[PDB]
């Protein structure tokens, strides 16, 4: 479905914070 | 119409055909 | 009783309220009432949960004329720091009693104008479609985080590439509430000595005071000296109350009023405007009665009588284009979906089975053939093998009844007759039972809507007749022993069936007299008017606006004309096809195998066929079509016809089609889904059995008058129409249309030019996934206000939602077609969100935007300056000499050894991490957990600031005493770690607060300024004190008082593009809904 | 793309839809690239829906 399709397009890259 | 429906009923009653030649006749045509 | 229209009444309170009706002064939506007989038919409508002896309202009716009684206003004005002061005067005194002082105004440290949507209003029925805006100290993401964020990393924050669709979205429902006719309501005379002699207007409700003050700034006087009694004495004093009344009226009240009260102009112009959109629909009841004799046909005179009056409105009227555009939307509803086909046929089949005065009887076929017979003593004959198959039994005549109801659908469902009712294999002529199959299907087909019938009519004969006769053919794998079923489209038309003078009658002398009978007495389409053309329009495509094509021959009607006339067309269909099967037989040069002489009963029994009398040839060719006539204004779906033509091969219809883009545009073909069939619809198969033995037997009663059946069978389909329903939800769905392509193109790439009114509210190039989300969202806010469950713009979104304009088309054999595009008329909604648009170009402060820039960068003082509005100083640009832009490939390399990292300018070199720089917002999002690891020290201690360049965005406050010790870094870096690269979260600022006393100098630190003005949405500062010493003072605006402090101002006047007032004419109205009444009286 | 997980796929294949933040090789091969060939760039939409 093309809320998931969209949610891991967007989820593929994001970033975190340091150790 | 309750009671008028036995109106209708009635009066849909008697509207029977006078005339019932729907059987067939050839075996009368042929005594005639 | 009532003399008027003649109906019996018992109640004196039941009198007054059915006088109501005709317009005399003393739940229902239509009350007719009959004239020779006492039955009247009401109808009402089909929600209410106790029906009761009357009939209901199937349709989908919108709610148009809809109430208003309060303020016409959508504006109000919040209190955000609360301060009491100490005061002079306290109240007034007239002998003993007190009255105490109210204020107009919140008398509060600072005022701003926050948006409610309409936030003191009684209404009878709300659109459910609400802007509610908290004070700016609240939080103000749930507004924008409505309609295409459903899946954001961070839930508290509205993505920016999507600013421009939820800003629409919002206006839209701004323009969507508001949609109300305000009521007269009743006033009071007021002697107050600020407001002597002057006629208020008082609000329903337990309480009439409460309001006054919040309505009248005039009213309270000048006591003291205050930021609101100085604006009071510069005031003027004859603007209050009632303005000017309307000079008819009933009772005491009048009928229209001109009142000054609190309004804005933003809201008033829009009711104004919609109000002019209704009363462009007004209808007389004499246009009632000669719409409804004309469309009868004759056989009744309807009349509705009434009582003179003006304020009386019944908004029925539309244009042909906007009943054309919604027949375009109902074509498209279907999209090869049978089952939303079924039940109109069935259901039209159904009422013209009871309208008919024909009953078809099985006893003339009985009476006649006799299943005894048995001419041979071998096998059956011919008279008791013709009866197996006609089989005269009284299940049903759907399958006649069916077929009479698909000739006013031709562009969408195409008739045929069924695949085995042919000759089983092929058939032959030596079979005793193909010969009768032959009979029947010929007989059968011309009722058809099949264009290409007369070519199956002819190639079931030759192909019966492979091994006898042979005629050319053109191909040498298209013979002549073809199937006849498998000639469905003009392609395949022969050419020895196009000229039959290359079938040789030496070779085949009864395929030639076939093929000459079937061109000569083939029947003739014609054409009769319905409804009328000038009320209720016309939904005809393609076809002149009364119209209606038949595939028949029709004349004037009559009961006393002859069964066995041959000038009638079906007649001599029946005679010539009995003629040829006669003169088959009577050689016996096609039946070797039969060892008997059956040319003599077989003569007879096609004599006996050719002379049954049966009054359906004189029913189909005089009283269907005046039956079809009255029967389709009164439909759902009225009837979508394309041309029917007997023969001319050059023009025959084989694909429907409609086309959502523009005409002087090339994109990718989308082709709808109507053109992927083989026929020009969806196919529809029919038994030839039924269709034969309904031809063949059918009788009117024997006490049969026109003028009492027809006058008796039209009147309660009449009683229970559906017009007007269906006449007021097109103008929806042609509105709602046109609201569409002006939306859609604001936030997508089409060549469509409207306007283009706001561009700095950024978003993306959105693509059709995008779009079709967007306008789903605004199809159900147009269904919800006016209050549908069916189906609006739901066609549409199917595939590509980004469509300039509707149009349909159909196509001849020979490459010609036909594009008829109506014409867009003036739409109502879309230029009112248009307008909304053009006004909130200049405020957008109050709904929660700013325009331009962020600085972020340390500015630590002592100054007041408060940073919605800037000065020059700390502000920079492009053009500010020494400033860095940084484009895309912002690359940081780290120093070695004590040298200072540097990041990569966008000429292509390296720049320390020091003075004024430049950002896109974008890039903060692609690097959000990079750069606040790298800038946040920099930007606290060091001399680093930075320009984030943005657009639009919304924005909370937060206020502090300049008292005390204040910093912004706890709330900056809150929102810098925040920005998640799919959303943003509100931009935090931190304003002074405003005092009359002065006050100590306590330093403040603050991080996140504005860089244009932005402090607009405050009203006023420090309302109660005579002055503002310390803090960003503002007195009263008086630009938006515009009739009360300009002397020389007509009271008509707006300033809406630039700035909207707040106090203004509204004209209050008192209007009648009367339901819709007509006596039928039946003619001689 | 159809499977367990399309979540890991969406950087192999795209290399130029990542951000570029650093002086790494990587990046430094990312900043110099075209930004308009990624994703679709033409179909053939004969029939609507
Ligand atoms: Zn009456």
């Amino acid at each position: 479905p093309m809320s998931t399709r969209i949610a891991e397009a967007t989820s593929a890259i994001v970033s975190k914070h340091p150790a | 119409e309750i009671q008028r429906h036995i109106t209708e009923f009635i009066s849909s009653w008697q509207n029977h055909p006078i005339v019932q030649v729907s059987a067939d006749v050839e075996n009368r045509k042929t005594a005639q | 009783q009532c003399h008027v229209c003649s109906a019996v009444l018992f109640s004196p309170l039941d009198l007054d309220a059915h006088v109501a009706s005709h317009g005399l002064h003393g739940r229902h939506i239509t009350e007719f009432i009959s004239s020779w007989q006492n039955h009247p038919i009401v109808q009402v409508s089909a929600d209410v949960e106790n029906r009761k002896t009357a009939q209901l309202l199937h349709a989908d009716t919108p709610r148009l004329v809809t109430w208003d009684a309060g303020l016409c206003t959508s504006f109000k004005i919040v209190p955000i720091v609360p301060a009491q002061v100490p005061q002079d005067v306290l109240a007034y005194t007239f002998f003993t009693s007190s009255y105490a002082i109210q204020s107009p105004f919140p008398e509060a440290a600072v005022s701003r104008i926050v948006v409610h949507t309409r936030w003191a209003s009684n209404v009878d029925f709300d659109r459910d479609s609400s802007v509610i805006m908290a004070p700016p100290t609240e939080n103000n993401i749930h507004l924008f985080k409505q309609l295409l964020n459903t899946e954001t990393l961070s839930v508290r924050g509205a993505n920016p590439l999507m600013f421009r669709a939820n800003v629409l979205h919002m206006l839209l429902e701004f323009v969507l509430d508001n949609l109300y006719l305000n009521r007269h309501t009743g006033f009071s005379q007021d002697h107050t000595p600020f407001t002597e002699g002057a006629n208020l207007r008082s609000l329903p409700g337990p309480d009439a005071e409460k309001w006054y003050s919040i309505m009248y700034p005039t009213r309270m006087g000048t006591p003291n000296v205050s930021k609101i009694c100085n604006f009071v004495a510069s005031c003027v004093r004859n603007r209050v109350g009632r303005f000017d009344r309307a000079q008819m009226m009933n009772g005491a009240m009048s009928e229209w009023v001109d009142v000054f009260e609190t309004s804005d102009a933003l809201t008033v112009s829009i009711r104004g405007r919609w109000m002019a959109r209704l009363a462009r629909m007004n209808i007389n009841p004499t246009e009632i009665e000669w719409a409804l004799t004309e469309c009868a046909q004759g056989y009744v005179t309807v009349t509705s009588p009434y009582a003179p009056s003006v304020n009386r409105l019944m908004p029925y009227r539309i244009s042909n284009a906007e009943r054309q555009i919604s027949q375009i939307i109902r074509v498209m509803n279907i999209g090869n979906n049978a089952t939303v086909i079924q039940p109109v046929l069935q259901d039209i089949s159904v009422l013209l089975q009871r309208i008919s005065p024909l009953q078809i009887d099985p006893t003339i076929i009985s009476n006649t053939m006799s299943t005894v017979s048995e001419s041979t003593t071998q096998t059956l004959s011919p008279a008791s093998s013709i009866l197996g198959k006609l089989r005269p039994s009284n299940s049903d005549f759907s399958s006649f009844r069916v077929a009479l109801a698909g000739w006013l659908y031709n562009g969408v469902v195409t008739t045929v007759i069924d695949d085995s009712s042919y000759p089983k294999d092929g058939g032959s002529v030596t079979s005793l039972e193909n010969l009768w199959d032959f009979f029947i299907l010929a007989l059968a087909l011309p009722l058809t809507t099949d264009p290409c019938a007369p070519v199956k009519a002819f190639m079931t004969l030759a192909n019966m007749m492979v091994g006898f006769e042979t005629i050319p053919m053109d191909n040498q794998i298209y013979t002549q022993s073809r199937r006849a079923s498998a000639f469905s489209t003009p392609h395949t038309w022969p050419r020895c069936f196009m000229n039959i003078q290359l079938i040789s009658p030496i070779d085949a002398p009864i395929l030639r007299q076939w093929a000459e009978i079937i061109h000569r007495y083939w029947p003739n389409p014609s054409q009769i008017r319905y409804g009328t053309p000038n009320v209720f329009g016309s939904a005809n495509l393609f076809t002149p606006p009364e119209v209606l094509l038949l595939p028949i021959d029709h004349q004037p009607a009559n009961v006393t004309t002859p069964t066995l006339d041959f000038t009638n067309e079906l007649t001599n269909w029946r005679a010539r096809v009995c003629e040829l099967m006669k003169n088959l037989v009577d050689n016996q040069r096609y039946q070797p195998g039969w060892t008997q002489s059956l040319v003599s009963s077989m003569r007879g029994t096609l004599g006996k066929l050719k002379l049954i009398k049966s009054m359906t040839p004189m029913y189909l060719q005089q009283l269907a079509p005046v039956e079809l006539a009255v029967i389709a204004p009164m439909l759902p779906f009225p009837p979508f016809q394309v041309p029917y033509v007997r023969l001319d091969r050059d023009r025959v219809p084989t694909m429907v089609g409609v086309t959502r883009q523009s005409r002087d545009t090339i994109t990718q073909p989308a082709l709808s889904l109507s053109t992927t069939n083989t026929t020009v619809g969806v196919p529809l198969a029919l038994d030839a059995r039924a269709i034969t033995v309904a031809l063949l037997s059918g009788k009117y009663p024997p006490d049969l008058v026109t003028n009492v059946w027809y006058a008796d069978a039209i009147y309660p389909m009449y009683a229970d129409t559906e017009v007007f329903s269906n006449l007021q939800r097109d103008v929806i769905t042609c509105e709602a249309v046109q609201t569409l392509v002006t939306l859609v193109a604001q936030i997508s790439e089409t060549q469509y030019p409207v306007d283009r009114y706001l561009d700095w509210i950024p978003s993306l190039r959105a693509s059709a996934a995008t779009a079709a989300t967007f306008a789903e969202w605004v199809n159900t806010s147009m269904k919800t206000a006016f209050d549908l469950s069916d189906m609006l713009l739901e066609p549409l979104l199917s595939g590509d939602p980004r469509m300039t304009q509707l149009a349909i088309q159909y196509q001849q054999y020979n490459g010609r077609t036909f594009n008829v595009i109506p014409e867009m008329p003036g739409s109502v909604i879309a230029d009112c969100v248009q307008l909304t648009a053009e006004v909130f170009n200049h405020e957008y402060n109050l709904f929660g935007i700013a325009r331009g820039d962020i600085i972020i960068g340390r500015v630590q003082s002592t100054h007041l300056w408060s940073p919605l509005a800037p000065p020059p100083d700390l502000v920079f640009d492009r053009d500010t000499p020494g400033v860095h832009i940084f484009g895309r490939d912002c690359r940081i390399s780290f120093g070695m050894n004590g040298a200072a990292p540097m990041i990569r300018d966008e000429t292509g070199m390296m720049v320390p991490f020091e003075g004024n720089w430049i950002f896109p917002l974008a890039l903060w999002q692609m690097n959000t957990r990079y750069f606040n690891q790298q800038f946040d020290a920099w930007i606290k201690t060091g001399e680093l600031r930075i320009r984030i360049e943005m657009g639009a965005y919304p924005y909370m406050l937060h206020y502090y005493d300049p008292r005390q010790y204040a910093n912004a870094w706890n709330l900056t870096s809150a929102w810098l770690e925040e920005i998640t690269p799919t959303s943003i979260p509100s931009v935090p600022f931190m304003v002074p607060i405003s005092s009359d006393h002065d006050i100590s100098s306590a330093p403040a630190v603050q991080y996140i300024i504005s860089t244009e003005y932005n402090d607009r949405s405050l009203f006023c500062t420090n309302s109660s004190s005579p002055q503002t010493i310390a803090g960003p003072d503002k007195h009263i605006p008086v630009e938006r008082y515009n009739i009360l402090t300009n002397p020389d101002a007509p009271p008509t006047q707006i300033q809406l593009p630039e700035v909207v007032d707040l106090y203004n004419v509204v004209t209050r109205y008192a209007y009648e809904t009367p339901p819709i009444t007509a006596v039928v009286m039946g003619v001689p």
